[PDB]
RNA sequence: GAGGGCGCUUACCACUUUGUGAUUCAUGACUGGGGUGAAGUCGUAACAAGGUAACCGUAGGGGAACCUGCGGUUGGAUCA
RNA sequence: UCGGGCUCAUAACCCGA
RNA sequence: AUGUUU
RNA sequence: AGGACCGAACCGACUAAUGUUGAAAAAUUAGCGGAUGACUUGUGGCUGGGGGUGAAAGGCCAAUCAAACCGGGAGAUAGCU
RNA sequence: GCUCGCCGGAAGACCAAGGGUUCCUGUCCAACGUUAAUCGGGGCAGGGUGAGUCGACCCCUAAGGCGAGGCCGAAAGGCGUAGUCGAUGGGAAACAGGUUAAUAUUCCUGUACUUGGUGUUACUGCGAAGGGGGGACGGAGAAGGCUAUGUUGGCCGGGCGACGGUUGUCCCGGUUUAAGCGUGUAGGCUGGUUUUCCAGGCAAAUCCGGAAAAUCAAGGCUGAGGCGUGAUGACGAGGCACUACGGUGCUGAAGCAACAAAUGCCCUGCUUCCAGGAAAAGCCUCUAAGCAUCAGGUAACAUCAAAUCGUACCCCAAACCGACACAGGUGGUCAGGUAGAGAAUACCAAGGCGCUUGAGAGAACUCGGGUGAAGGAACUAGGCAAAAUGGUGCCGUAACUUCGGGAGAAGGCACGCUGAUAUGUAGGUGAGGUCCCUCGCGGAUGGAGCUGAAAUCAGUCGAAGAUACCAGCUGGCUGCAACUGUUUAUUAAAAACACAGCACUGUGCAAACACGAAAGUGGACGUAUACGGUGUGACGCCUGCCCGGUGCCGGAAGGUUAAU
RNA sequence: AAUUCCUUGUCGGGUAAGUUCCGACCUGCACGAAUGGCGUAAUGAUGGCCAGGCUGUCUCCACCCGAGACUCAGUGAAAU
């Protein structure tokens, strides 16, 4: 659910907050934990190196099943957590063999709900499996890439991946950017959408919100001088330049894109 | 005001003390040049 | 002496003052529209099937009447 | 622009210079 | 298209 | 609840007078802004010079920064004084 | 030596950082001290820093650093695995009193505690670089309980007053007591114990996880404080003696209660929110490799040990950073009284101080102040600076508005003292006495005593009752930026930056990008509701035409065109 | 107009008088739509203007309390 504050302050005014009743209250599962460690997105050169990181809350990290192996055994969610390092929701899931663990979060979640993966697996949402044994049309979670690797495409709260067709021993995918790309079919893969979804509607509304979110602030190239970013000067405001990267590299419809070693599994670009 | 010289002898030992001094080709070196002037304290210690 | 009067004091209370509001009348640089006027200038929207049938409401566009979409009504002509 | 024509007639339109 | 004259 | 209100500490530094061989190579004094926050601070760590860092002033990088300090090439050159 | 003044959330008192003998005692004065100097943080001598339990080493880990081999690199060397270091963070133990010219949780007295070896004696499956548990954690907020601590009375000792009064509802003072041990409360939390089964916990486990039945309702962790004990003591006004007039012995009263009360403690709790809030060891328990009469495990008691190094002094400064015995700078801890909302302020206590030139004079002028006739912004770039406002409760309060606001708008009224209601009220706290009871750090009933605002009425003094210090001036129009925020440390705080929001745009993850000849690493343990680039800059109403030029995107048919 | 040169543009308002301010005109030397346009409650140690209060800011100074300045005594500089 999302709400409205009543404006007792400027900067409240225009919040806009995602609080979800059905979220467990403190404290994760402990075991699952493990130290995280800000990096005010500098180096292993102690460079910057991505503008714009640094300070914001202090954050654990949940381990989070990617692969979801386990065949065969089934689970039955305990409960779903907050996991500050994702926009998805967290599942903590406990298996009938008595072990924990995390896993992301679909569109149905709802504690009780009951888990399996594996080449049997029953085709219900929030089931892990091989994409070869799933009807074309689906729309699948979190999808691996390589057989066997962890899942990759569509984990953002709100994703899907469409499977589109499957003649050959590969899959051809809607990846959410609006790209179609084959995949090895032998790829694991949970049915339904990836949870929460309300994401998309949260406002901030003050600068702190993304201030203690990690993200300090951005300085125009224009505001600063012809010796610092290809842009700026010109006793005021200007512009006369031609859009550029502060490192002089072109801007605003270049692509980038450069792989040849992947081109195959693109299909169709997105647009 | 606030000067800019404020003591501290952990960080004086660690950014210009002996062994940090010993641990890089240069580091030696100084060592080296100090050694060769004569000089009757390489490096400042207790 | 008692009683009274004057004086003083208290209560009510007209002027009068201070603050801030409602409200009505006159007026105001400028300015929207509206009414009336003789032949002006531009086109010709409506009236007949008015030469894109007309209108109502709504919205967008345009020297102008008016154009265009959307729904609705017939207060529409033909043997369609 | 000018002369001729179409029109009841102006303009448009057509013709000739 | 107009005629106290596109 | 609040980058909410008033107001000490604490962070600042808007005005004035003094001072300007100062008490001080940037202060005092009377006022001033913020003060649960993009808050403030101790210790320790990382980033090193055409490079860092910058809510961007060419601001900061050991009293100096449109390219630091130290040594070296070096007795640079100086049709100038 | 007697007075006078100054600070008292410091100008006191402790700690760290830093200094590094400034400490104490003699003795000296050239130089150092902005003067003198017999005095000093000066000179010279001599003295002084006592630890199982305070700190450090040590155990453990953070960020980060190093790093065998290893991967890279013309060389130098860059990076990194096993590891190994690294505190600002986790880990066992002592309190009060006394003492020295100077040390003392260190010496001394008193009274405790920790963990290991040994020994003896009873009882017993012990055992890992390993599993689980624990350690282990954010913000804000709301009380309740409690202590430190204070007031008053009671108590005790002393006093009966330089000038009217003072044997009393009078005056002064003190009325202190730790760790540890016992109890295990206010209160917080959680249902227990049993047996059996298992695809988990890199192997096992009697542990943790999961599944079944069984069977009990009270059980188990947690926990400030109070009380008892420590205390037969210590401390304690003052006595009485000696005094080399510094003090040294010996001695010692009272030592309670009620009330108030933190920002400390119960509380690493509780309620709650989103930004979702260290690691590892010690520690508890679980097995394995193994040892199986052993050894080890438990407990009582006895004994031995607990090294080493720091320990003077300064500390919001004359001892540290500032060239100075420099109006500057500098992190933590404590927090008495009266008044007060208070860590503001004003006066004091304790404690420390009058700032290392003095003495006179009492001009202009300058500095910093106090008062001012009439006038009151005429001054001036400008009301710069002054002067003014200045508390609390109540009444009351416009446009506009994003419905919070604007508003502390504005503007008014009350404000002291005494008496009364009421020899001190509503409240608070709360003992006897009474009863009960799962019996006591119980409960119920009881309302003594102790504390104590506010209100109304009557009365009263002054020019004036928020009386000092303290302590908003208010109102109208308009530009710019929405706002909190940031900036030119040292002439600019702004209309500049930033910002939430908006758009464009790149990127399919071995991402785009970025640091780096590379290995590696950031992005991100993220994955298009994400991440980078750029512009715009809340919100409302909106964002038109131009693709010629430049830029960018797509495109090949041809013309041209490189090495070859 | 943070943009207007001509410019103290012109009219209205406020003033005893107003190169500023406010409202208007538009002839925009040389606004205008994310180089964002035009609005906007709140906010601002923000630029411009007006009013009450207050005043030594002033007409126009006066007196007074302190620290220097002046005399004595010790030390004892500087720029040039
Ligand atoms: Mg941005
Ligand atoms: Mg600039
Ligand atoms: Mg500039
Ligand atoms: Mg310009
Ligand atoms: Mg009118
Ligand atoms: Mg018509
Ligand atoms: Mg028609
Ligand atoms: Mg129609
Ligand atoms: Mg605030
Ligand atoms: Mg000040
Ligand atoms: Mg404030
Ligand atoms: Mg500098
Ligand atoms: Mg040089
Ligand atoms: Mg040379
Ligand atoms: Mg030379
Ligand atoms: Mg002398
Ligand atoms: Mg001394
Ligand atoms: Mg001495
Ligand atoms: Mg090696
Ligand atoms: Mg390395
Ligand atoms: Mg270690
Ligand atoms: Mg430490
Ligand atoms: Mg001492
Ligand atoms: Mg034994
Ligand atoms: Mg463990
Ligand atoms: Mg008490
Ligand atoms: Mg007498
Ligand atoms: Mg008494
Ligand atoms: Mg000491
Ligand atoms: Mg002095
Ligand atoms: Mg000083
Ligand atoms: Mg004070
Ligand atoms: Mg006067
Ligand atoms: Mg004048
Ligand atoms: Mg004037
Ligand atoms: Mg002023
Ligand atoms: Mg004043
Ligand atoms: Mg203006
Ligand atoms: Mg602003
Ligand atoms: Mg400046
Ligand atoms: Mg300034
Ligand atoms: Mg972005
Ligand atoms: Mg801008
Ligand atoms: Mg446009
Ligand atoms: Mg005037
Ligand atoms: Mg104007
Ligand atoms: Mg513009
Ligand atoms: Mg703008
Ligand atoms: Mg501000």
């Amino acid at each position: 659910a999302v709400v409205k504050c009543k404006p007792t302050s400027p900067g409240r005014r225009h919040v806009v907050k995602v609080v979800n009743p059905e979220l467990h209250k403190g404290k994760p599962f402990a075991p699952l934990l493990e130290k995280n460690s800000k990096s005010g997105g500098r180096n292993n050169n102690g460079r910057i190196t991505t503008r714009h990181i640094g300070g914001g809350h202090k954050q654990a990290y949940r381990i989070v099943d990617f692969k979801r192996n386990k065949d065969g055994i089934p689970a039955v969610v305990e409960r779903l957590e907050y996991d500050p390092n994702r926009s998805a929701n967290i599942a903590l899931v406990l298996y009938k063999d008595g072990e924990r663990r995390y896993i992301l979060a679909p569109k149905g979640l709802k504690a009780g709900d009951q888990i399996q993966s594996g080449v049997d697996a029953a085709i219900k949402p929030g089931n892990t499996l091989p994409m070869r044994n799933i009807p074309v049309g689906s729309t699948v979670h979190n999808v691996e890439m390589k057989p066997g690797k962890g899942g990759q495409l569509a984990r953002s709260a709100g994703t899907y991946v469409q499977i589109v067709a499957r003649d050959g021993a590969y899959v051809t995918l809607r990846l959410r950017s609006g790209e179609m790309r084959k995949v090895e079919a032998d790829c694991r893969a949970t049915l339904g959408e990836v949870g929460n979804a309300e994401h998309m509607l949260r406002v901030l509304g003050k600068a702190g919100a993304a201030r203690w979110r990690g993200v300090r602030p951005t300085v125009r190239g224009t505001a600063m001088n012809p010796v610092d970013h290809p842009h700026g000067g010109g006793e005021g405001r200007n512009f006369g330049k031609h859009p550029v990267t502060p490192w002089g590299v072109q801007t605003k419809g270049k692509k980038t894109r450069s792989n040849k070693r992947t081109d195959k599994f693109i299909v169709r670009r997105r647009s | 005001m606030k000067r800019t010289f404020q003591p501290s002898v952990l960080k004086r030992n660690r950014s210009h003390g002996f062994r940090a001094r010993m641990a890089t080709k240069n580091g030696r070196q100084v060592l080296a040049r100090r050694r060769a002037k004569g000089r009757a304290r390489l490096t400042v210690s207790k």
